[PDB]
């Protein structure tokens, strides 16, 4: 649905059926609530335990088509510009894309061959580095996060005697804001995520109705509810 | 005068309560009503509708 359609259907669901019988809502507030709603739906439908069906990203076709228009494949760039300090001796620091929301598949192309990357935990690192060999398996590579400055930097711990030629990242792109009107017209200086103009939803139409309903519930809780409503509806914010 | 109420302005006699509504002496004047909304005045309210 278009942003105008978003606003009109939002005023048909909230505001009763366009009766002007509930707290009047501005376009900036509607844009804010729609943005919050789309982040909430993304975070709830990625994590299987956040929704009611118990299904995550690729557990059903519906979730696949939901997250389809956010999947992005990008290459990581070497962070040799900054001579920072690494935690591991054989770690090549790489910078991830800026519009990164969630990583789901990462791979590295070495001289030996392509090796799928395994995100290792802080405990698994200590467990596997207390052994004789202290290297990954033949067909995998390790990755841990390190010092990052207004970005995401990752330590690529690949087996020694090898070189890294490419670092591909299939990640969920950060959703763009949902803005119904140019906010600079009526309002002095207000933004949603650094944007002031109209911003169409960069998602599949599948979850647009869900976003609208979640925004309606958020508006109802905030503008017609008490502390209990806010606390109860903040549970579904993660 | 008789059973009718009359007025005099600008050199002419205007019969009142006989013409079209809100037109006084040929000019349109508005009507308005102001009423204070003070219920539970010790509490801070947001006026919504």
């Amino acid at each position: 649905m278009n942003v105008n359609e978003f606003s009109n259907e939002f005023d048909v669901l909230y505001n009763n059926i366009m009766s002007n019988a509930a707290p009047g809502l501005n376009e900036y507030e509607k844009s804010v609530l729609l943005t919050k709603a789309q982040e909430e739906i993304v975070k709830n439908y990625f994590e299987p335990a956040g929704n009611k069906y118990g299904k995550g990203l690729d557990d059903s076709p519906k979730r696949q088509i939901d997250f389809s228009e956010l999947i992005k494949v990008g290459e990581g760039v070497l962070n040799t510009s900054a001579p920072t300090i690494t935690f591991d001796k054989r770690a090549k620091v790489y910078d991830l894309p800026a519009d990164l929301f969630l990583v789901i598949n990462e791979a590295v192309d070495t001289n030996a061959g392509t090796k799928q990357i395994v995100p290792i935990s802080y405990s698994d690192y200590t467990r596997l580095m207390s052994r004789p060999y202290k290297e990954p398996v033949k067909y995998q590579a390790w990755r841990i996060i390190t010092t990052s400055i207004n970005n995401i930097s990752v330590e690529l711990i690949v087996n020694s005697n090898e070189t890294i030629t490419d670092y591909k990242v299939r990640y969920i792109r950060r959703p763009a804001p949902i803005i119904t009107t140019n906010l600079s017209s009526e309002y002095g200086d207000v933004t949603i995520n650094g944007v002031s103009t109209v911003s169409e939803c960069e998602l599949n139409p599948i979850i647009h109705s869900e976003i609208l309903q979640r925004a309606v519930e958020l508006a109802k809780a905030a503008y017609q509810g008490d502390l209990q409503a806010s606390v109860e509806l903040g549970q579904r914010s993660e | 005068v008789s059973s009718e109420f009359y007025a005099f302005k600008d050199g002419k006699m205007w019969e009142q309560f006989a013409g079209d509504y809100n037109m006084f002496f040929g000019e349109y004047k508005p009507f308005s009503i102001t009423f204070v909304a003070n219920a539970e005045e010790p509490n801070d309210k947001i006026f919504n509708t």
